[PDB]
RNA sequence: GGGGAGGUUUGGCACCUCGAUGUCGGCUCGUCGCAUCCUGGGGCUGAAGAAGGUCCCAAGGGUUGGGCUGUUCGCCCAUUAAAGCGGCACGCGAGCUGGGUUCAGAACGUCGUGAGACAGUUCGGUCUCUAUCCGCCACGGGCGCAGGAGGCUUGAGGGGGGCUCUUCCUAGUACGAGAGGACCGGAAGGGACGCACCUCUGGUUUCCCAGCUGUCCCUCCAGGGGCAUAAGCUGGGUAGCCAUGUGCGGAAGGGAUAACCGCUGAAAGCAUCUAAGCGGGAAGCCCGCCCCAAGAUGAGGCCUCCACGGCGUCAAGCCGGAAGGACCCGGGAAGACCACCCGGUGGAUGGGCCGGGGGUGUAAGCGCCGCGAGGCGUUGAGCCGACCGGUCCCAAUCGUCCGAGGUCUU
RNA sequence: ACCGGAGCGCUGUCUCGGCGAGGGACCCGGUGAAAUUGAACUGGCCGUGAAGAUGCGGCCUACCCGUGGCAGGACGAAAAGA
RNA sequence: GGUGCAAGAGCACUCAGGCGCGCGGGAGAACCCUCGCCAAGGAACUCUGCAAGUUGGCCCCGUAACUUCGGGAGAAGGGGUG
């Protein structure tokens, strides 16, 4: 129920009498590291890893933390709780049957410290009938002397952008297993050449 | 597909081809309007010889100076607006509609008789 | 938000075209300068291209250049001295270096800029 | 129009003063010569990286 | 590796070889056939025949924006290696440069005036 | 006729504020209560059906756009499931406006011998750049978690999100003389709102490509440059950033209960839902779905790399790591500075160069046609900002400093 | 260059916002002020007190310092209430 | 002073002749000032179409109520310009 992935385009083609509008991710196949089960822990998961990143540039505790399964070498490796792998690999034409729904988790586009105008969409002053100095930032925060404070759920101006998000209940048109893509009808968050994970719901019934 | 207050051609009765848009007419809060939506409206330029005089009527909104990214993605615009009179159920004023042709204003399909009834290139 | 949007901003942006062009002047007289580094790693996208038409040949070229330099001297002349040395090397004829000592007044770090032999 | 009120006292004043300490810079030597340059220019006494380019011809 | 090298794998059995319909021009007239189909399963070949007015391209191209004058001017863009179309057949070729995206003929309504281009 | 709660209304009394506690409306942002306007769960009828009347529980979610007047209020046109009542110094002016009334000017009516005057009317009238401390929204620097480091993580706790309508199978039957016309279930599309994203439809793109006018200069014709918005004016526009564009969402389930309805059943061997026991029951509570989170002084949990040697019995004092690491440089879909991420020649990290994608729209020159403005062939050419790539041609040359010598005990 | 109503022509005043350029703000070198001021080792809610508490009472929360920002409080500032 | 604008001491370049305004260098956030476009709808904003945008020079044709016979008139509304 899993996969390591990065997203590459939106791009769309014709598939049934109409044309849907998918993404393009790949997944070359990933090599699990640990697995973890009953004794001493609860975080059941088998551990990911990516691509190839030129085996010198690596220090000796990822070297022989990383040798005692033997996979090469990664940049990335990640955690997906709740599933068993019966082997060595995990390849994307074992899992996906080409109609089911699925779902996406990636790290967002981070746009820097963006206003409250673009922060928390509410609005500012007018423009022309006398508006001396204010055209876009907020009103009041808050009311004379009976609280003496400033409440602290408040919306406000400050940071935004690259948070970790989700995406839900997407299908997954058509694979190919020649190549190692994937297609996806959807948004799938990120900027491309970022890393993706993609794990099922279809649980969510009816 | 923007209609808050707007002039629009009649293509049809009244005796001259203006009108006023009051209220889009779907839930309470709807502040747009594409084709096929019958909107409440206003006569307001004249009438020789009478039938619609200075009252106010309903109307199926034909064709909209805007996109229709439709289900295989053509898109077919124009660039004129018009709506035709219903009577205050379902029906028309009379059995002629001169506009402009199908291209498929059937599309809330609650209305044949329209797309029946017109005919072809002006 | 600058994303992914390069060449940098310095003085203004018809200032800009009359700075590239009275720094293009000078390198190709007296062969090295020294300016200031922000100055100086963006200079070499334009005085790098001038030469790469420069060996390229014909009037369409010697007409072409003309329009960045105005001058009958400078194009008659480096159309036959620095022009036939580079007919063994595919780009990057120039050469920014960095200096150790700052510019008191203003403490800003200085760079000297010359084409490669 | 935004005035302030009391005073600050000498033990808060130099507690914001605690955090602007300034770093020396970083040296090394110049390896054709026997002296200290900021590792990454042009030396102005010995010379070069590969080929001289300054001091004194 | 990225977009340019694996997503021409994907489109190209689509667009492998695109139905070839030949020669877009510019400017020309044009009658398209589509298979407008509805109605409970009945297809309706219909053609229209029409004034180019502009197109753009990235391999999803769009045959785009095509204008006729019925009285009321109708006007409808469409995709081009879609698999809507039959046959695309151009009647005569146009000229005046001044390329895609041609848009004067809007306001420009006289037909006496749209054929002295 | 009698008994009370509430502090939202015009009052009563004068206790702090006259070496100053800036007004009624309108914007912008709100959180709260219930004597509930809609959604949901129930008893009673002068409830046949569909609709209705009044009472008991219930605060999750929602309460539209306009004409007149300074208006809060009120009367109206068009819809809707409805178009609620109240507090928060009659919320909010170191956040904005100045229409209203009572600052200096002037006039109409009316009282006065007169200066003047009248909650009687009418037209004009200055609203202040720098946040010291609590409070709020985001990001940092030290010593802590008893060898020194890297990596992946569980969750105490806390936040966000919670809508609603219409048509159609059931079926037009049960119901009722008829006219009319359902409970329970079952599908589809739509409205407002929220989090992400560029392929379509649309928008910007300060120099990417062309056209045109005036005037000084390159050298006279040709061909070009500077200036006439911090672009001279007009027709186009890639990546980037967004919406008037596309994708999904709000649940299914599990428990415990509210008004209400029961099962056995005593004290009360004709009975009764009870304090002995057990069961049914809502958009409301807890768990479920996403997001931060061991700074949870209760300082968490696992896997891997180095522990070589000493010693005069005080050893908290030296150089010192295949551990590891900052300062320095070439950078970026990360960024106010730091922070994070990817590189440092056994390199493809940026600049140039080559091959595409993509913009404009048929370059200068010579040869033909016309007395001249021009036209026609070479030619879908030429110029080419960032998108996807291949290529040691130019740049990251050389180097420098801190860090365990695992403690109380057997 | 007066004051009150109504139409037509065109429009970012609006439904409802979006992108772009220059001068500041942000960082680094040079010089470098002013109104204000009892002393400060300056948290939240219930309640009392000359009857709107960071200084008193009982419970919950909070590791030591700083840099950009937004304006609820200090019955904030100025003017011995017109 | 010299050219082009129907004219001119106006507007646009520019001769002689002066000057670049006595703090600099980088990055390119929120927010404010001075600007440029936008689409579908054109006053729905508002105390008030306030502000901004529309037509804008010269020539020809044509021109209403009322009037103290001058005027209303640049009425309105149209075509031309290299």
């Amino acid at each position: 129920m899993k996969g390591i992935l990065g997203v590459k385009v939106g791009m769309t083609r014709i598939f049934r009498d109409d044309r849907a509008v998918p993404v393009t991710v790949i997944l070359a196949g990933p090599c699990p590291v640990v697995q973890r089960r009953t004794p001493e822990k609860d975080g059941y998961t088998a551990v990911q890893l990516g691509f190839l990143p030129q085996n010198p540039k690596r220090v000796n505790r990822p070297l022989k933390g990383h040798f005692a399964k033997a996979g090469v070498e990664p940049v990335r490796i990640l955690r997906e709780i709740r599933d068993f792998n019966p082997e060595g690999d995990t390849v994307t034409v074992e899992i996906f049957k080409p109609g089911e729904r699925v779902d996406v988790t990636g790290t967002s586009k981070g746009r820097g410290f963006a206003g409250v105008m673009k922060r928390w969409n509410f609005a500012g002053g007018p423009d022309s009938h006398g508006a001396h100095k204010i055209h876009r930032h907020p009103g009041s925060i808050g009311n004379r002397k009976t609280p003496g404070r400033v409440y602290k759920g408040k919306k406000m101006a400050g940071h935004y952008g690259a948070e970790r998000v989700t995406v839900m209940n997407l299908e997954v048109v058509d694979v190919i297993p020649e190549e190692n893509l994937l297609l996806v009808k959807g948004a799938v968050p990120g900027p491309n050449g970022g890393l993706v994970i993609v794990r099922e719901t279809k649980k969510a019934a009816k | 597909m923007i209609q808050p207050q707007t002039y629009l051609e009649v293509a049809d009765n009244t005796g001259a081809r203006k009108i006023m848009c009051i209220r889009v007419l779907k839930g309470s809060n709807a502040k747009y309007a594409t084709v096929g939506d019958v909107i409440v409206a206003s006569v307001k330029e004249a009438i020789p010889r009478g039938a619609v005089k200075e009252g106010d009527v309903v109307k199926a909104v034909v064709v909209r100076t805007k996109k229709e990214v439709k289900r295989p993605d053509g898109s077919a615009i124009r660039f004129d607006d018009n709506a035709a009179v219903i009577i205050n159920n379902q029906l028309e004023p009379r059995g002629t509609r001169v506009f402009g042709p199908v291209a498929r204003e059937l599309r809330e399909k609650g209305f044949m008789k329209i797309v029946s009834l017109a005919p072809e290139v002006l | 938000r600058h994303l992914k949007s390069g060449r940098k901003l310095n003085r203004h942006s018809s200032h800009r075209l009359a700075l590239y062009r009275n720094q293009a002047k000078s390198l190709l007289t007296h062969g090295r300068i020294t300016t200031t580094v922000p100055k100086a790693k963006e200079l070499r996208g334009f005085v790098d291209h001038l030469i790469h038409l420069a060996k390229r040949g014909d009037l369409h070229a010697r007409r072409l250049v003309l329009r960045d330099l105005q001058d009958v001297k400078l194009v008659r002349k480096l159309f036959d001295e620095i022009a036939p040395r580079y007919r063994d090397r595919q780009g990057g004829y120039t050469r920014v270096l960095k200096l150790a000592e700052r510019r008191r007044g203003d403490g800003a770090p200085l760079a000297l800029v010359e084409l490669v032999e | 129009h935004p005035v302030p009120k009391k005073k600050t006292s000498k033990a808060r004043r130099d507690a914001r003063r605690s955090h602007h300490a300034l770093t020396p810079p970083t040296l090394v030597p110049c390896p054709e010569c026997k002296a200290m340059k900021p590792p990454h220019t042009v030396c102005p006494e010995c010379g070069y990286y590969a080929g001289r380019k300054v001091l004194e011809v | 590796m990225n977009r340019g090298a694996l997503i021409k794998l994907v489109e190209s059995r689509y667009v492998r070889t695109d139905l070839p319909e030949f020669r877009p021009g510019d400017t020309v007239r044009v009658s398209y056939k589509v298979k407008e189909g509805n109605r409970t399963r009945i297809q309706d070949f219909e053609g229209i025949v029409i004034r180019i007015r502009r197109n753009g391209f990235n391999t999803t191209f769009t045959v785009r924006k095509v204008s006729y004058g019925v009285g009321v001017e109708r006007i409808f863009p469409l995709h081009s290696p879609l698999i809507q179309k039959i046959d695309i057949v151009q009647r005569g070729r146009a000229r005046r440069a001044k390329l895609y995206f041609i848009r004067n003929l809007s306001d420009r309504e006289i037909r006496r005036k749209l054929r002295a281009d």
